[PDB]
């Protein structure tokens, strides 16, 4: 079929750039290999990166869930990489949203306030995707749920959201809207491993602390210490645990 | 079930009760050991964050739904001295505070009477909790004929 | 036995109609009294608070804490009855302002202790975190003779307990400046602190 064509292009082109756009390190200085899927350009790696992104979610958004909203997040990774590099690549990285407005909708030429639209459409772009079978891949066609996948998408979301509030009398964003952005995920978190549990309440403790939230703090750390204590196996002492103990 | 305090200035507590419906009539089933206060000293900060906001997130002493965690939502009420009567609302499926809006802002104010006419005494200092008979039929009267 | 601080008593909605025990109002029920009676009373503070009192500044503030144990009871009973139990009463601005809250203290707390409305409210124009709060005739401490001010300080708290209570933490200071025929003018300045300074500008 041509949707069978459109699905073996899709499972192609978001791999086919997502290599390309893990071959940056240091922004690529002076690492002249063997030129085939390695290019050592100067600052042009992002750039290159950002078009074969560009590309391929053009291709993916022609194909239009799941592998959707994966090249959307990879075409607003790519813009906001190229962007983090101070280079040229602005009315080309605005004006790279073709089937990203298309598809989800940008509409914005601000400080991120486009990565935020496309980061809130890209999580309910996973949202949709979520209106399917739990795990679609071989390895992951009996795994938990696309629970375990929603979740790392939309820490990150907060991660870099929360970074525009510097402390100041400007806020970019007003101190309530993360707050809100946060509590979204009351997913049941009953069953995962247990390395994402203590990262996302870590890390949820360190944005209500630059937030400036010091009693939900305190909730979240006693929601770490309920979820190290019911773990059935067996753990080692380590200093981590002496200072999160003193913070308490 | 419904879970009420009286959170004083220094967060200390004056007032805690729970009141729910005899169809459960052991309530909020293991959350009242273990997550309920903490909800409620957790989320003391966003009441305390909206007692300087003019417009919200021209009465600025009932506060609406400020929190919603688990499907439950809290309900807010900053008095003129600071002590703030925060309650914490359960269900079955997702409560709804906005069919009885306009109905408990006459419990909370119908609670501050109660406070005032606790304050006068001059033997009660602040910081220590109301030991008083009369205040639990004086609340639970109010509570089951206006929930 | 309603609250222990040893646990939350746990009891169902929709039990019986107890007994009624004590029933209480509120309104405000305008009952007067002479003056001779009040400042018989304020010398009855002062004749023991000079007993058992050391230097002069621990007898100032302890003479405040009698009037911080007026003004934090104030607060509560005098927005609510101006605002207006079962008589359906509804919510005032609960004001946040520092001259909304001058305002309503100038206009109604003097008001309700005395007759009058306190006549000015002077901002210190020279400089700023001072604002004068002066009357004409402090009608408790008229029967005190001498120029000292100890005396005053019971008025004071009654101000320094309303903004301590208020969330405005402050400090009061009276002073007297015989400015005209009015021998008897004592200014206080409510002199706001540096911490609270920066919140109203955010």
């Amino acid at each position: 079929n041509r949707s069978q064509q459109k699905s073996l292009g899709r499972q192609m082109k978001i791999l086919g750039n997502f290599q390309l756009l893990a071959g940056r390190y240091v922004d690529a200085l002076n690492s002249f290999v063997d030129a085939i899927t390695t290019l050592y350009k100067v600052r042009d790696y992002l750039w290159l990166g950002s078009a074969l992104d560009g590309i391929s979610i053009c291709f993916l958004l022609l194909s239009y869930n799941s592998i959707s909203i994966a090249a959307m997040q990879s075409p607003r990774n790519s813009i906001m990489s190229l962007s983090a590099p101070a280079l040229n690549i602005d009315v080309e990285n605005i004006n790279l949203p073709l089937l990203i407005k298309c598809i989800s909708d940008k509409v914005l030429y601000y400080y991120d306030l486009s990565l935020m639209h496309n980061s809130e459409y890209a999580p309910q772009v996973v949202y949709c995707e979520f209106l399917l079978k739990t795990l679609t891949f071989m390895t992951s066609c009996y795994k938990s749920s696309e629970f375990s996948k929603d979740v790392l998408d939309n820490i990150v979301k907060n991660q870099h959201r929360a970074l525009s509030d510097i402390p100041n009398s400007p806020m970019f964003p007003r101190f309530e809207v993360y707050f809100y952005s946060n509590k979204l995920f009351e997913l049941q978190l009953k069953e995962m491993q247990v390395e994402a549990q203590i990262k996302i309440y870590s890390t949820m403790a360190e944005v209500y602390r630059l937030l400036g939230y010091k009693r939900k703090q305190l909730f979240v750390l006693r929601l770490l210490m309920v979820a190290l204590l019911a773990t059935p196996n067996k753990i080692a002492w380590h200093p981590d645990y002496r200072t999160l103990i003193d913070t308490i | 079930p419904q879970y009420f305090a009286i959170i004083g200035k220094k967060d200390n507590p004056v007032y805690e009760i729970e009141f729910t419906n005899a169809e459960n009539p052991q309530g909020f089933p293991q959350d009242l050991k273990e997550l309920n206060p903490f909800i409620l000293h957790a989320s003391l900060d966003i009441v305390e964050d909206l007692q300087w906001q003019i417009n919200p997130t021209t009465d600025n002493c009932y506060l609406g739904k400020v929190d919603h965690f688990y499907g439950l939502a809290i309900t807010a009420y900053i008095s003129y001295s600071g002590m703030k009567f925060v309650m914490i609302h359960g269900n079955s499926a997702n409560s709804s505070v906005v069919i009885d809006d306009n109905n408990m802002r006459s419990f909370y104010q119908e609670v501050h009477e109660l406070y005032v006419k606790t304050l006068m005494n001059p033997f009660y200092k602040i910081t220590d909790p109301i030991r008083s008979p009369a205040f639990d039929s004086r609340v639970r009267t109010l509570a089951r004929k206006h929930l | 036995t309603v609250g222990p601080k040893q646990a939350i008593t746990s009891e169902a909605s929709t039990t019986y109609i107890p007994s009624r025990i004590y029933s209480e109002s509120l309104l405000f029920k305008r009952q007067e009294a002479s003056l001779s009676a009040m400042a018989f009373l304020f010398q009855e503070m002062i004749s023991q608070l000079h007993r058992t009192c050391k230097t002069a500044g621990d007898f100032e503030t302890k003479l405040s804490d009698y009037g911080h144990n007026i003004g934090i009871r104030l607060l509560e009973l005098l927005n609510f009855r101006a605002s207006s139990s079962n008589y359906i009463t509804k919510m005032r601005r609960r004001d946040l302002k520092i001259l909304d809250i001058l305002q309503f203290i100038h206009g109604t707390l003097w008001s309700y202790l005395f007759n009058h409305v306190s006549d000015d409210l002077v901002k210190s124009s020279e400089r700023d975190n001072e604002y004068m709060i002066v009357d004409n005739f402090p009608t408790l401490t008229q029967f005190i003779p001498g120029e000292n001010v100890s005396c005053e300080y019971f008025v004071c708290g009654i101000i320094k307990g309303f903004l301590f209570n208020a969330g405005f933490p402050c400090g009061v200071t009276a002073h007297r400046m015989p400015q005209g025929g009015h021998s008897q003018r004592t200014v206080y300045l409510i002199q706001f602190d540096r911490q609270v300074l920066d919140r109203e500008g955010l």
